[PDB]
C-alpha cells in the first residue's frame, strides 16, 4: 500500500487492457460476439496447474507482483510465429498473433492470477513455459497442402 | 425544389473531391475541406440558382510529408467540365489549358458521358496524366463503406524492401485492375503497390499488399 | 550461390509431421540394406523401430534441405532440429 | 429418393471442380500460401 | 433474386415514419403501374367532346388532331402511392413537350381521368401509346420493383457500456442498383450492402468483394446448422480474388492460368 512505483506498472497493465477493449469492441467484434476460434485453451492449461502442484489453500502467495507484470510482457514477444529480425517481419509477427495476446492479457492479469487462479511462484513458471511450447505446436507445418 | 438537388448532390461530389485530394497527399487547407453546403450555395449559384462550374476549380499542392515519402508528386489540378457531352472541342480546350500552366495531374469531371472518339484523346497528352471521373460516380465517397478497408500505396523504397524479404517478382503479388473504383481514386499507375490493412476475425489485423495493372 | 549460410537460417527449428515421416522412412530403409546402426539393439529389431529409437537420441546422420519458394535453400542437420 | 438421387450428382460436380481449382495450393517455408506457379494467394496462411 | 440491404441512417432508423418516405421516394413506379385503362376518341371539336362523362369536366377546366388519347387512373392505386394528379402530369412534360396538351380531372371526381391530343396517324396513337406505358418513370430508382421495411435487431453498446438489444428499421429490396441507392439522402450510403457480388465489385472495387463473397458463402453453410472454420471459405475467396477480377470455378476461369497444359488439360 502506497507503493507509488509500483502504482506505475499496474496503471500501464490497465492502460494496456483499455486498449485492447477498445479496439476489439470497435474495430474487430462489431456486434459484440466474445466467443471465438482461437489457439491454445488457456482454461484447461490454468486448471491443471492447480491439480498439479495442489493450489487449494489460503496459505498466502509469495508470488511478487513485478515478476507477474514483467513475467506476461515478456511471454509476448517470445510467440513466434516468422523468425528473423526484418523490420517487415516484426510488424507481420506482431500482427499474427495480435488477438491470441489479448486473449493471454485478459486472463493473466494481475488480480485474477493472485485472487482467482492463486498460482505461486514454481506454478506460475511453469504456466508460461507450457503457454510457449503448445503455441509453436500449433503452428501449421510447412508443406500442408491446404 | 428540383434545383436544390441538383446543387446538394453537386456539393457532396465536392466533399468527395477534396477528400480524393487530401488522401493522394495533397493539401487542403482546414477551412476547406470543412465548407458548409450554405456558404457553397452563395458563392457557386446565380441569382436564378444555377451554379457554374468554372468557379469550383481548384489547385492544390502536396504536404511536405508527402512530398517526403513520394518524391514524384508535382501539382494537381481539378476541373468541373460545363459541357454535359465532352466533344472533341472541350477536350483541346482542357489538354491546352494542363501543358500551358504545366499541371502534372488533371482530375477532369464530366455530366453525363464521355465520347468514345473523345476517350482515345487521354493518353496522348504524356507525361502529364489525365484522369476521368463521372459526377455520379463520386455522390458517395465509397472509401467510407464498411467493407473498403484503408488502402495506403506503398513508397518506391518500401516496395523494394518488400519484395526482398519475400524474393519474389513483381509478377507473382495479386492484382488490382486500373478500372478498379479504389485504384482510379487513389490514381494508381502500372508498378505501384497498395498495403491493405483489414479486419480479421481470427488474428485482428491483417496486412495484404496489391500490386496495381 | 543459393545456399544460405548457417547464421542467417530463417525456416523453423521444429521438425514438421513430413520432415520426421521421411526421416523416419528413408533410415527404415537404409538400416533394411544393412547400412551401419549408430545405437545399440536390444529387443526391438523391427527396422522401424531402430529407425525410431535412433530418433530419440537424436543419432540420426541426415540432412535435411527445405527448399524455399524461390528455389534457395536452408540445409539443416536433424541433429540440431528440435522434436516434439 | 428422386432428390437424392438427382442432387447427388449435383454436388458431386461442385466437388470435383472445386479440387481442381485448389489442389495444387501448397504453404511454403517462409508461411506464404502459394500455387505452383509462385504466385501468393494469401502471405500468411488463415492469416494466423 | 437479386436483393439489396439498406440500411438508414440512425436518426431516421427510429422513427417509422420517415423511413416510410424513405420507401416511397425509392420504389419505382411507372405510368403503366398507375393506370387502368386507355381509350382512343374521334373529338373533331377541339373546345368541347361528344363524352357526357367529361362534358362539366373539360367545359369548366377551359374557361390539332382529331384524335384522342383518354387514360384512365386508379384511385386505390394512386392514394396508397401518394401521387397527385398535377405531379404526374409534372414527369409528362418534360419528356413530351409540345407534343402533347394534358388534361387531368379533379380528385373528387367520379372518375380520375387524363386526356391527351397531338398538336396517317391512327396506328401512330397506338405505337405512341406503346411508347407511353413503357418509358414514363414517374419518380424512383430505376430497377427496384419493391421496397419491403424489415425490423432489425443490432447489439450496441449502453451508455453504461453492458451490451443490449436495439430494434431498428432497414430496408430490402428487389432487384439491384447499389450505385443510385446509395446516393438517395436517407440512405446511410457507409453501410448499404448486395447480395450481387458481380456489381459490388463495379462498385466499390475487390476488396469489398472479398467480404461480400465470403459473407455470402458463410451464410449458405452456416444455414443448415454447419459450421466450417474460417480459414476454409478464406482461402476460396482469395483465389477467386486474386487476379483482381472474379475467376469463376469453370473451365473459363481456371483454364485462363498460366499453368502447365498437362495440368489444364486434365480437368
Amino acid at each position: 500500500l502506497g507503493d507509488v512505483e509500483l502504482q506505475k506498472e499496474l496503471n500501464s497493465e490497465y492502460e494496456q487492457l483499455v486498449s485492447d477493449r477498445k479496439f476489439l469492441r470497435e474495430i474487430v467484434f462489431v456486434n459484440g460476439d466474445h466467443n471465438w476460434p482461437l489457439p491454445v485453451n488457456l482454461r484447461r492449461i490454468i486448471q491443471n496447474a492447480q491439480q498439479i502442484f495442489h493450489l487449494d489453500r489460503a496459505k498466502a502467495s509469495d508470488l511478487t507482483i513485478p515478476e507477474i507484470i514483467h513475467g506476461v510482457r515478456d511471454l509476448c514477444k517470445k510467440l513466434f510465429v516468422l523468425r528473423g529480425e526484418n523490420e517487415l517481419i516484426k510488424e507481420a509477427q506482431q500482427n499474427a498473433t495480435s488477438l491470441f495476446q489479448c486473449l493471454v492479457r485478459a486472463r493473466l492479469a494481475t488480480r485474477r492470477i493472485l485472487e482467482e487462479f492463486r498460482l505461486n511462484r514454481d506454478a506460475f513458471e511453469w504456466v508460461l513455459g507450457t503457454i510457449e511450447a503448445q503455441f509453436q505446436r500449433s503452428l501449421v507445418h510447412p508443406g500442408e497442402m491446404v | 425544389e428540383d434545383n436544390n438537388r441538383i446543387i446538394s448532390r453537386l456539393w457532396r461530389s465536392f466533399r468527395t473531391v477534396k477528400e480524393m485530394a487530401a488522401d493522394r497527399g495533397y493539401f487542403i487547407s482546414q477551412e476547406e475541406m470543412d465548407q458548409s453546403l450554405e456558404e457553397f450555395r452563395s458563392k457557386i449559384c446565380d441569382s436564378m440558382g444555377n451554379p457554374q462550374r468554372k468557379l469550383m476549380s481548384f489547385l492544390a499542392n502536396p504536404t511536405p510529408e508527402a512530398l517526403e515519402k513520394y518524391s514524384d508528386l508535382g501539382t494537381l489540378w481539378v476541373e468541373f467540365c460545363d459541357e454535359p457531352s465532352v466533344g472533341i472541342k472541350t477536350m483541346r480546350n482542357f489538354c491546352l489549358r494542363i501543358q500551358e500552366k504545366n499541371f502534372s495531374t488533371g482530375i477532369f469531371i464530366y455530366q453525363n458521358n464521355i465520347t468514345p472518339s473523345a476517350n482515345k484523346m487521354i493518353p496522348t497528352v504524356s507525361p502529364a496524366i489525365i484522369e476521368t471521373f463521372q459526377e455520379s460516380d463520386l455522390v458517395v465517397n465509397i472509401t467510407h463503406h464498411e467493407l473498403v478497408p484503408k488502402h495506403i500505396r506503398l513508397s518506391d523504397g518500401e516496395k523494394s524492401q518488400l519484395l526482398q524479404r519475400y524474393k519474389l517478382k513483381e509478377s507473382q503479388l495479386p492484382r488490382i485492375q486500373r478500372e478498379d473504383p479504389v485504384a482510379r481514386y487513389l490514381g494508381l499507375k502500372r508498378g505501384q503497390v497498395v498495403k491493405i490493412i483489414r479486419r480479421s476475425e481470427t488474428s485482428g489485423r491483417y496486412a495484404s499488399y496489391r500490386i496495381c495493372l | 550461390e543459393l545456399a544460405i549460410l548457417k547464421e542467417e537460417r530463417t525456416t523453423t527449428p521444429y521438425l514438421t509431421k513430413y520432415e520426421r515421416a521421411r526421416i523416419l522412412g528413408t533410415r527404415a530403409l537404409q538400416i533394411s540394406m544393412n547400412a551401419p546402426v549408430l545405437v545399440d539393439i536390444e529387443g526391438e529389431t523391427d527396422p522401424l523401430q531402430i529407425a525410431m529409437k535412433e530418433l530419440s537420441q537424436r543419432k540420426i546422420p541426415l540432412v535435411i534441405r527445405r527448399y524455399l519458394p524461390d528455389g534457395s535453400y536452408e540445409d539443416w542437420g536433424c541433429d540440431e532440429l528440435i522434436v516434439d | 429418393l428422386i432428390d437424392t438421387a438427382v442432387k447427388t450428382a449435383e454436388t458431386g460436380y461442385i466437388q470435383r471442380r472445386l479440387v481442381k481449382a485448389l489442389e495444387d495450393i501448397m504453404v511454403h517455408y517462409d508461411g506464404t500460401t502459394r500455387n505452383s506457379l509462385g504466385d501468393i494467394i494469401q502471405f500468411l496462411y488463415g492469416e494466423d | 433474386t437479386p436483393a439489396l440491404t439498406v440500411y438508414l441512417d440512425r436518426e431516421i432508423a427510429l422513427d417509422i415514419e420517415k423511413a416510410k418516405v424513405i420507401q416511397s421516394s425509392i420504389e419505382y413506379t411507372t405510368l403503366k403501374n398507375v393506370t387502368s385503362a386507355t381509350e382512343i376518341y374521334y373529338d373533331p371539336d377541339p373546345t368541347s367532346t361528344v363524352i357526357e362523362e367529361d362534358f362539366d369536366t373539360v367545359e369548366a377546366y377551359f374557361s390539332q388532331s382529331p384524335w384522342l388519347l383518354r387514360l384512365e387512373l386508379d384511385r386505390a392505386r394512386m392514394l396508397d402511392k401518394q401521387l397527385t394528379m398535377n405531379q404526374v402530369a409534372d414527369k409528362i412534360s418534360e419528356v413530351f413537350s409540345d407534343d402533347l396538351f394534358v388534361m387531368w380531372s379533379e380528385d373528387n371526381a367520379d372518375k380520375l381521368i387524363i386526356r391527351c391530343r397531338v398538336i396517317e396517324e391512327d396506328q401512330m396513337l397506338k405505337r405512341i401509346e406503346a411508347h407511353m406505358l413503357d418509358l414514363i418513370a414517374l419518380r424512383g430508382i430505376p430497377g427496384i420493383s419493391k421496397v419491403y421495411m424489415v425490423k432489425h435487431k443490432v447489439s450496441v453498446p449502453d451508455e453504461s457500456g453492458e451490451y443490449k438489444n436495439e430494434e431498428l428499421w432497414a430496408l430490402e429490396t428487389d432487384g439491384i442498383n447499389l450505385a443510385e441507392v446509395m446516393a438517395v439522402p436517407g440512405v446511410d450510403s457507409s453501410r448499404t450492402y448486395s447480395n450481387s457480388f458481380v456489381e459490388i465489385l463495379s462498385v466499390l472495387g475487390i476488396e469489398a468483394t472479398r467480404s461480400s463473397l465470403y459473407k455470402e458463402i458463410l451464410n449458405v453453410i452456416a444455414f443448415d446448422g454447419s459450421y466450417v472454420n474460417y480459414r476454409h471459405m478464406a482461402l476460396l475467396v482469395d483465389v477467386m480474388t486474386s487476379r483482381g477480377y472474379l475467376m469463376a470455378i469453370t473451365r473459363h476461369g481456371i483454364n485462363r492460368a498460366d499453368t502447365g497444359a498437362l495440368m489444364r488439360c486434365s480437368f
